[PDB]
RNA sequence: GCAG
């Protein structure tokens, strides 16, 4: 269902910023997570451009700069 | 009628005759303070109940003892206006007798050694005002009744909302008025259970055992035996017969005789009124008969002492066999018989681990007190603590009424702790109920719920602050200083006036007022809240509470409620509604004794109303009483019906009963839909005071009570004559009938001015009589703020046209005309308090001063020498009104400011600019100023020109009033002293100070002469003593807040005109907002020229099906059709006889309407008076539920003249042509309500930043910023907007250096942003690795 | 320890001075009040402000109306800019002493610098990305934003109340993307179906339905036109009727299967306010779309089709046309309601009487003991059902063709020109449930708990309810109100979850 | 307490 999908995501900033932040924050910290900024709340979160729109052409060129 | 009646009469189109006339609207209030602070030698209400509850005060070794003689009020130090000036309760001293007795060491009684009697002051408790108000710090503050579930016991049940099978399971719960709760329940096995205070439930049989009831005397209580006797052989059986109802035997029944039923055959009531036809008392039964039946009894042998079967232990063969053996021919036997008589306390008796009262009392405590280890005199110490003290249980009065009530006991009255028999019973009711034979009771009931209210909230409060002091006297008295102190050195006052103030400031009831209108407040008054302490919360409370019940029929408003996340739980008293003494809800009838209904009322209450059958108020009836129908639509429980003329026991009293008084001032509210009714009362009460008060047109005939019963009016106290009339005050000469012996005979009513209400409106009341008029008791004399000559008027008399105009009244737009501002119809004057507060800081003290820095003397042009505003002065925004400087240090220039400043050699300034300045926007005229100096600070030259004209005032005021009153007591004696021995050529010449010694034939008149000559000699002894308490009153210094040195306060009077954006609306919730001011010749006009004021779409009325506000709207064409008749005959001067006989015409109009307007009993004065008043349109009055029939508006249209269909051709102001249709033009009756505009509008470019996260502060009062929530976070990121989003999360809220350098890049012309991280971030990623949390950023 | 990282996590929270527990350190970035949602993914917001809404419907799709008081606040630092760069401010600070005094130049560098510069116009609940939309500013002198008027239905506003926030595009790619993304002249589609969603309401409907209609005998009938600027003169004139049934000589152009217009032209037999309308159709679109009495359904059916046939640029110029003349005349019509327009079947108190007579046939047959009380329940409620629905048919078969009017002497009906049936069935307001409630009786009501009450209503709000069915009605009104009230955070929670799940 |  859509929470508990939302809560499973690959992202603990996106669970943890959705709710049951400390379930999200103990099983990450634990886990030693790593969140790489996929979606839109982390980049939202940390006051980036989103990878959709106008800011997607900017996101490819991130991953096209870096993987290389 | 009255002589301010019949200045203008409303025209009545009621039908009904009204025998009960509308009460004291404020009666709840008054009377439940009333309660609280008299004195009730009884010692049931008040502070007399609070003492008497707490004292006498024991010691703990009982050596002394302080006990309680009586209270006292003090008065009030300053009166509720110098409270409100000042900013503090207006409270009243409570000084409390109390008595130290000191009883000796040895002695058979502990005879007294000594008694110190004393008054102790303990508190100072607030005072409701002559309105219902309380003044607490300055602000008018209501107390909202409160509507809580009444304690006693309530039986319930879930609706098989458990275990996915249906079951309903049920519970009591006894609920108290103090302590704790105490449920039984049922569990989906049919095993009774008990919690206490909700937490984990045991066995319910624990709470039995702890009771010292053992399984013997339980399986007593909760049972009934089957007695099985051994005789000779074979098992006989004793046999009461109505046990064998409705069953299958195992086996056939043969007593003595006759086969009955045979064997697996069902047994019907025939069978057993046949086996007590053959008196059946005995059967033999098979043996295995008892192959499942439970012992009722302590079976022991006689032989070998074995317990053979003790209570509660199921029956066998090889048991009964073993059991015979001893002797044991009696063998008695529970009687559980399937569906009627279960099981349930001999299952429970199983499930519960406890064999013993200690073991129970002490499973009892491991509930309680998880944890601790219990011990013996510990648990049995907690046990009798919980429900069985006074000290810790009270189920109060209310609550062993209803108890007793429930359990249908005839007993009324108790004690107020638990006992066993309560508790007892309660289990027995719940069995009951889950053996078919009860029914739960509902729980929005209204007569499971109770009106707490103003005077018993406060005395719980105070009973509160009386025990928290009484711990600490009986702290105090078991001490060995015991002969030498006095009572009120152990009294501690501030635990008990910090509850009383806790209560009166902080509690969720304790209201701010609203004081937009007189409906504003005395609805605030009449209002029932579900909330509150120890009510509902509005998040939690669910469907069911928020739900109009079927009682709340004449008790509760259905319709006046409010809208938003706490509907149904604000409530509003029905215009009729009392309540009990007990606090439930009442609402009168009229009693029908035989088929003739009587006008002997009676006040029903919520269950009462349930068992008669009451006729509807609607139900016709001829004038000998009797139903003029046969089958009268009647309630009878809840449910209505048709019933006989015969079975109708009550009626209500009126067809207004069921509304509240808010909704009772909607005419035509019988053809609104509920929704638009709610929204019309709700905004009828947010409708500010326009300049001049214009009554309604079309009225319902409540606005003189809504005017009166609020205390916005001067309403004359006794009759008489106006001998002087002012613009500030009324002095009535009081006729000879209604004055006292030794009186002035003179009563002088202080208007109140352009006063500031707690909505920044203002609250001014202007003479309504003339002088030399004579008044009545009870008739207005001065209108305050919202009413006209005595009614309520909220709004004013607009001329609307119903019709689609050229977009401009698109979706509940209103068009409105330029008329409607040149006119200043809607123009209201709004007061604004703005208060600079010159403080001591750590580097010297801020100084009110004209010497302000960096400001030329164009800004200072306004203030005086001392630095504060001119009272009068037009300021607009900007202006400074105080001009105050702030001492600063840490200077610290910036090298090129040190360059700029060694350039120029224009120094920095040691003082910083902290003026009081107009807010933006506002504009308006300073009328007030207001200057607090802390005792110890040297005064202004304008303080103590402030404090020189109030001593100037204070003294005119009290020699004025000395003038009238002892000019009252000269024309007294003046009449008495012609009445014999007549001067009348001497008296007018001789000093008059001598007639107070003149001694005349005494037969009794110089008594009288002696009693005024009194009068007089204490009033000039009195106004010498109000005059120096107030002048030591001004003077004195003020009770400052710590820090601060002064106060200057500056009252600004802004006249808000009409505007596009401030919300209008009606009586019918039909509100809108002004889209357009549309010049005179736009707008649509009549055949004679007459334009409309207002445009309003038509599109409104169908969806929204309030229908009211079209009748409204063709009466209130009808009505002024007739004014602007009378107004023609007053311009051609025709003779009264001809306006004499058209108004007669006029208030005869109707169809058997109640009231009889027969003015050939009017002189021709008052006739033309009348007319004078009706030139501006006939007032109607329509009232609800049984107002004018469309029949009798038609007929007065066709009375004025006008078209009967209501809708008359209009043509287009702009191009001058007709409209194709003909179009609803009327006068409706619009409000200005409190959402304007100019409060509204604001925006921010950038701003002061929050402490902690560096986002922009919250609102318009702090230069606000905007939220840019979650939601439109999202709506960005539904469109692609990437960028624009990056810069409101970056550089328009959060980035610090993001933000400076996008500023300095827009005043570059450069719209480039160069974003970093949001310090919000930042500031969680720290508080994260404060939870040790390593949170990186990995780079 | 445990108490400062999680507060009441293990047993019972910490109060602190007012015995309400301390905010602890997991309580700050945790819940509808924690950093995550109070401060990260939403935040408040500078160059911001807000303000009641009020119609302005002059104006085109793509602009607003906003106060000058807004916008000299809202847009500070771009007037400090160009104060400095057209020289009339030797210093920043003398320029914010220059739009502190308000002085006559600043409100010309103010017309200079929202010129293309477009805003967000935001109403609170945005629930869908509509609910934000930038539109170019036009400055007003009044301090309510004027929203046009096609707009409010995305953003479900009402002129009674609503306030609305407004917002700055600060950057290039802000204002750009204001422009490109957002303006509300590339959102006249809905995200979710495909429909318009910037589509002709209430007054506009209202006003393009009066006009489309056809009387029997209007001025002017039957004369030939020769094209819609005639009838244009003709009804100006007060020579034809806006109904006057016509033969009128229209051009239209029919789009090839190249991509070019064709024309064609052909006398239709129209009335006189069909060929008015047709002045304001784009080019490619048929006659047929506007030779009918137009509804809301043919209207947004009239928007999607020039939409797809010829585009978004056409369709915006089509939409706003169509908002004029609608507007235009409906204020023509005089359109009004007066309590006349609420006909009642006379056939009403018969019906009534009837059902009346059957339900105590049906208590006098209970009293016979033949039915039980749930039968007997069930057979009155079926028997006021059947009454209701006589009479709403009867209302409205009175209602709908009511005139009855000449034609050469016959008489002969037509469809009602009663303003609460063109209300009703243009789409404009209402449906034919209100119009029960208004003529026809307003029915069984039901109980809080949803078992409906025996007895109806048979009285409506033309007549009046009396005081006891005034308070059965509002047994369920209360009942729809506290549904609306608590239903919306139900509502915005799965919203919540939806978005946070994808 | 209220507004939508
Ligand atoms: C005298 C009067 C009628 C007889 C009885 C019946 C109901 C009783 C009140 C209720 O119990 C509520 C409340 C309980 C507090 O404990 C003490 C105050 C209150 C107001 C009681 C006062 C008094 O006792 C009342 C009015
Ligand atoms: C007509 C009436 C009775 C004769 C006389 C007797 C007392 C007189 C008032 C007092 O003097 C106080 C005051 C003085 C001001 O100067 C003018 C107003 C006041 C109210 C006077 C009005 C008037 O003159 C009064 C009522
Ligand atoms: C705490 C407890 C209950 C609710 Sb709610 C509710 C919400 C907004 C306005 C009024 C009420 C509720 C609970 C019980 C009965 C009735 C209402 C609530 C719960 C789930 C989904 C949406 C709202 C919210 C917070
Ligand atoms: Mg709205
Ligand atoms: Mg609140």
């Amino acid at each position: 269902g859509i929470t508990k999908a939302s809560l499973a995501t690959e992202s603990f900033i996106s669970a943890a910023s959705f709710q049951e932040t400390t379930r999200v924050l103990t099983e990450a910290a634990v886990a030693g997570k790593r969140d790489e900024l996929r979606g839109l709340k982390e980049n939202v979160i940390v006051g980036r451009l989103i990878p959709a729109g106008t800011g997607y052409a900017y996101h490819q060129d991130r991953m096209r700069r870096r993987a290389a | 009628y009255s002589y301010t009646e019949k200045k203008r009469i409303r025209k009545d189109f009621g039908k009904r005759p009204q025998v009960l006339d509308v009460p004291y609207l404020l009666s709840i209030q008054l009377d439940s303070f009333q309660k609280f602070i008299e004195q009730d030698p009884e010692g049931q209400y008040g502070l007399e109940a609070a003492f008497r509850s707490v004292f006498p005060i024991q010691s703990y070794s009982g050596n002394s003892e302080l006990q309680y003689v009586s209270y006292r009020l003090g008065e009030p130090v300053f009166d509720v206006q110098e409270c409100q000036i000042r900013g503090v309760t207006y409270s009243a001293p409570l000084r409390v007798k109390l008595r130290l007795v000191i009883y000796e060491r040895e002695a058979p009684e502990g005879t007294v050694k000594d008694i110190k009697e004393q008054e102790v002051y303990m508190g100072e408790i607030p005072l409701m005002t002559d309105n219902g108000t309380f003044v607490i710090n300055g602000t008018e503050r209501v107390i909202v009744s409160q509507l809580h579930r009444s304690p006693g016991v309530f039986f319930d049940s879930d609706k098989g909302k458990t275990h996915s099978s249906g079951k309903v399971l049920y519970n009591a719960r006894i609920i108290p008025y103090r302590g704790s709760w105490l449920d039984f329940e049922f569990d989906p096995k049919d095993n009774l259970f008990v919690r206490i205070d909700r937490r984990r439930k045991l066995p319910a049989t624990i709470i039995l055992r702890a009771l010292n009831y053992t399984t013997e005397q339980i399986l007593d209580l909760f049972f009934e035996k089957v007695i099985f006797e051994i005789r000779d052989n074979k098992l006989q059986m004793e046999l009461v017969p109505e046990r064998l109802r409705g069953e299958t035997a195992s086996f056939d029944i043969e007593a003595n005789g006759k086969v009955y039923v045979e064997k697996g055959r069902r047994i019907t009531a025939r069978h057993i009124r046949q086996l007590e036809k053959d008196d059946v008392k005995l059967i033999e039964v098979p043996v295995e008969y008892i192959a499942g039946k439970v012992v009722a009894k302590d079976y022991i042998d006689e032989s070998t002492g074995e317990l053979i079967c003790a209570a509660n232990m199921e029956l066998s063969l090889d048991l009964l066999a073993k059991l015979s053996q001893s002797g044991h021919k009696r063998i008695e036997t529970l009687f559980t018989n399937d569906l009627d008589h279960g099981p349930y306390i001999s299952e429970t008796l199983r499930v519960d681990p406890t064999n013993d009262r200690l073991s129970a009392l002490v499973e009892i405590y491991r509930m309680m007190r998880p944890g601790e280890p219990p011990t013996r005199e510990a648990a049995e110490s907690l046990f009798e603590n919980l429900f069985f003290s006074e000290d810790r249980y009270d189920l109060s009065a209310v609550g062993r009424m209803k108890f007793n009530r429930s359990l249908l006991r005839e007993e009324i009255e108790g004690s107020g702790i638990l006992s066993k028999d309560d508790i007892i019973d309660v289990m027995k009711k719940l069995i009951d109920i889950r053996n078919g034979k009860g029914e739960v009771d509902d729980i929005d009931h209204l007569g499971n719920r109770r009106i707490r209210s103003v005077g018993e909230m406060a005395e719980n409060q105070f009973r509160v602050g009386l025990v928290r002091v009484e711990r600490a006297v009986k702290e105090r008295l078991s001490l060995g200083d015991l002969d030498t102190l006095m009572p009120q050195d152990m009294i501690n006052a501030k635990p008990i006036s910090a509850a009383v103030k806790e209560f009166f400031g902080s509690s969720q009831l304790s209201q701010f007022m609203d004081q937009n209108n007189p409906l504003s407040e005395i609805t605030h008054k009449r209002r029932i809240s579900a909330l509150g302490p120890g009510g509902l919360t509005r998040e939690r409370a669910g469907f069911e509470v928020r739900d109009v019940h079927p009682t709340h029929y004449g008790r509760v408003c259905p319709i006046e409620t409010p809208e938003g996340p706490n509907i149904g739980l604000i409530n509003s008293l029905s215009v009729y509604a009392q309540t009990n003494e007990y606090g439930f809800l009442e609402t009168p009838y009229r009693k029908v004794t035989d088929g003739v209904v009587t006008d002997e009322i009676h006040y029903l209450s919520a269950i009462e109303e349930g068992n008669y059958v009451i006729a509807q108020a609607n139900s016709n009836l001829d004038e000998e009483g009797h139903f003029v129908e046969d089958l009268v639509t009647c309630r009878s429980k809840g449910e209505s019906s048709l019933f006989s003329r015969d079975q109708v026991d009550y009626m209500d009293v009126s067809t207004q009963q069921v509304v509240s008084v808010g909704a009772s001032l909607i005419p035509f509210l019988e053809h609104d839909d509920a929704n638009r009714a709610l929204m019309g009362a709700n905004m009828q009460r947010q409708a500010v005071p326009t300049l001049r008060a214009d009554k309604p047109l079309v009225g319902t005939g409540m606005e003189r009570a809504v005017a009166v019963d609020s205390g916005v009016t001067a309403v004359a106290k006794r009759g008489g004559v106006v001998q002087y009339v002012d613009a500030s005050r009324i002095v009535i000469k009081v006729n000879e009938d209604e004055m006292y012996p030794g009186e002035a005979g003179i009563d002088i009513y202080n208007l109140t001015k352009y006063t500031r209400s707690n909505q920044n409106t203002c609250i001014n009341q202007m003479p309504c009589v003339s002088l030399g008029e004579p008044v009545e008791r009870g008739d207005v004399l001065a209108d305050g703020p919202s009413t006209d000559l005595g009614e309520l008027a909220l709004g004013q008399n607009m001329r609307v046209a119903f019709m689609p105009w050229n977009g401009y009244n698109f979706e509940d737009s209103i068009l409105v005309s330029e008329r409607v501002v040149q006119e200043d119809r809607f123009t209201t004057i709004h007061i604004q308090e703005l208060a600079c507060v010159s403080r001591d800081t750590k580097l010297g003290p801020e100084e009110i001063t004209a010497d302000i820095p960096n400001v030329g003397e164009a800004a200072l042009s306004k203030l005086d020498e001392s630095g504060i505003v001119y009272i009068g002065a037009e300021v607009t925004g900007g202006d400074i009104l105080v001009g105050k400087v702030t001492p600063k240090g840490e200077t610290q220039l910036t090298p090129e400011e040190k360059l700029l400043r060694a350039i120029f050699g224009e120094k920095a300034s040691d003082v910083k600019d902290s003026s009081l300045r107009v807010p933006n926007g506002v504009s308006g005229t300073v009328i007030d100023v207001q200057v607090f100096t802390r005792d110890g600070v040297e005064k202004d030259k304008r303080a103590l020109e402030i404090e020189e004209m109030q001593l100037k005032q204070a003294k005119k005021d009290l020699s004025e009033e000395l003038q009238i009153l002892e000019a009252g007591l000269f024309s007294r004696i003046r009449a008495v002293l012609v009445a014999g021995g007549v001067e009348a050529e001497k008296l007018d010449k001789l000093p008059r100070d001598r007639w107070l010694e003149l001694g005349l034939t005494d037969e009794e008149k110089q008594n009288q002469l002696e009693q005024l000559a009194e009068q007089y000699d204490e009033l000039k002894h009195e106004f010498e003593k109000k005059l120096e308490a107030k002048r030591r009153k001004i003077t004195q210094g003020d009770d400052l807040a710590p820090g601060v040195l002064k106060i200057v306060k500056v009252y600004l009077a802004v006249k808000r005109r009409i505007q596009p954006g401030d919300k209008m609306a009606g009586r019918h919730g039909n509100k809108g907002v002004i889209s357009k001011i549309n010049p005179i010749e736009d707008m649509p006009y009549d055949e004679n020229g007459t334009p409309v004021d207002i445009v309003l779409n038509p599109l409104g009325v169908p969806s929204r099906m309030n229908i009211g506000q079209i009748l409204e709207t063709h009466l209130g064409m009808a009505a002024k059709g007739i004014g602007d008749k009378i107004n023609a005959m007053l311009k051609q001067q025709q003779e009264v006889a001809k306006l004499r006989e058209f108004i007669q015409r006029a208030y005869d109009l109707g169809a058997d309407v109640r009231q009889k307007v027969d003015l050939s009993t009017f002189s021709d004065e008052e006739v033309m008076r009348l007319a004078e008043n009706l030139r501006k349109g006939m007032p109607i009055a329509t009232p609800v539920f049984d107002g004018a029939k469309e029949a009798e508006i038609k007929e007065l249209l066709k009375l004025g003249d006008l078209p009967t269909s209501g809708q008359i051709r209009l043509y287009d102001g702009r191009t001058g042509e007709q409209f194709e249709r003909p179009v609803t033009v009327g006068y409706m009756y619009m409000l200005k309500l409190n959402h304007l505009v100019d409060d509204k509008m604001h925006a921010r470019s950038t701003g002061s930043y929050s402490l902690v996260t560096q986002q922009p502060l919250g609102g318009k009062a702090q230069f606000g910023g905007q939220r840019f929530g979650e939601m439109e976070v999202w709506a960005l990121e539904a469109y692609g907007a990437a960028y624009t989003l990056q810069e409101m999360l970056t550089v328009k809220s959060d980035d610090v250096n993001g933000r400076t350098k996008m500023y300095k890049n827009i005043v570059d012309g450069n719209h480039q942003m160069e974003p970093g991280m949001p310090e919000s971030f930042n500031v969680l990623l720290k508080e994260i690795r404060s939870l040790g949390i390593n949170i990186e950023l990995e780079d | 320890v445990d108490a400062l990282l999680d507060n009441g996590r293990r047993g019972r929270a910490i109060t602190g001075s007012n015995k309400r527990p301390l905010k602890s350190l997991a309580d700050m970035i945790k819940g509808k009040q924690g950093r995550f949602r109070q401060n990260l993914l939403g935040k408040r917001v500078d160059y911001s402000g807000r303000s009641v809404i009020t119609v302005g419907p002059y104006l085109r799709l793509h602009q607003c109306g906003l106060p000058k008081k807004m916008a000299l606040e809202l847009f500070k630092p771009f007037i400090y800019g160009k104060l400095e760069l057209r020289g009339l401010a030797t210093t920043i600070k003398a320029a914010k002493k220059m739009v502190e005094r308000e002085e006559a130049v600043v409100w010309d560098i103010l017309d200079e610098v929202i010129r293309e510069h477009p805003v967000l116009l935001n109403r609170a609940p945005t629930l869908h990305r509509l609910g934000i939309q930038a539109f170019e500013p036009v400055l007003i002198e009044g301090k309510a934003i004027q929203l046009h008027p096609l707009v409010c239905a995305a953003y479900n506003a009402d002129f009674d109340g609503d306030q609305m926030a407004v917002h700055v595009p600060l950057t290039l790619e802000a204002q750009l993307e204001a422009r490109a993304l957002m303006m509300s002249t590339n959102n006249i589609l809905s995200p979710a179906n495909g429909e318009p969603i910037i589509v002709p309401s209430q007054d506009v409907v209202l006003g393009l339905y009066y006009m489309t209609r056809d009387c029997v005998n209007a001025k002017g009938e039957g004369m030939v036109l020769t094209g819609p600027k005639e009838a244009e003169r003709l009804y100006r004139s007060g020579l034809a009727s806006l109904h006057a049934r016509v033969k009128v000589r229209i051009t239209e152009y029919e789009k090839d299967a190249n991509g070019e217009l064709v024309a064609k032209t052909s006398l239709k037999d129209t009335t006189v306010g069909r060929a008015i309308l047709w002045m304001i159709v784009p080019k490619g679109l048929p006659y047929s779309i506007v030779n009918q009495a137009l509804g809301k359904k043919a209207i947004s059916k009239m928007l999607n089709t020039c939409y797809r046939i010829l585009g978004l640029k056409p369709t915006v110029i089509f939409a706003d046309q169509i908002m004029y003349t609608g507007f235009a005349y409906a204020a023509r019509s005089g359109a009004s309601v007066g309590i006349d327009d609420m006909v009642i079947p006379e056939k009403k108190h018969e019906i009534i009487s009837e059902a009346e007579a059957e339900v105590a046939e049906i208590q006098e047959q209970f009293q016979s003991g033949l039915v039980t009380a749930g039968e007997r329940y069930n057979k009155v409620i079926d028997i006021w059902a059947a009454a209701n629905d006589r009479v709403s048919k009867a209302m409205m078969d009175n209602l709908q063709t009511e005139t009855v009017i000449n034609r050469d002497g016959q008489e002969e009906k037509q469809v009602s020109f009663n303003s609460i049936y063109m209300m009703a069935d243009s789409g404009a307001r209402g449906s034919a449930a209100q119009i029960r409630q208004l003529a026809g009786m307003r029915g069984l009501m039901a109980k809080p708990d949803g078992s409906i009450i025996e007895t109806p209503i048979t009285a409506n709000f033309r007549e009046g309810l009396n005081v006891l069915q005034y308070f059965i009605s509002t047994h369920g009104a209360r009942k729809g109100l506290a549904d609306t009230a608590l239903k919306t955070a139900n509502s915005g929670y799965l919203t919540r979850r939806l978005v946070d799940v994808a």
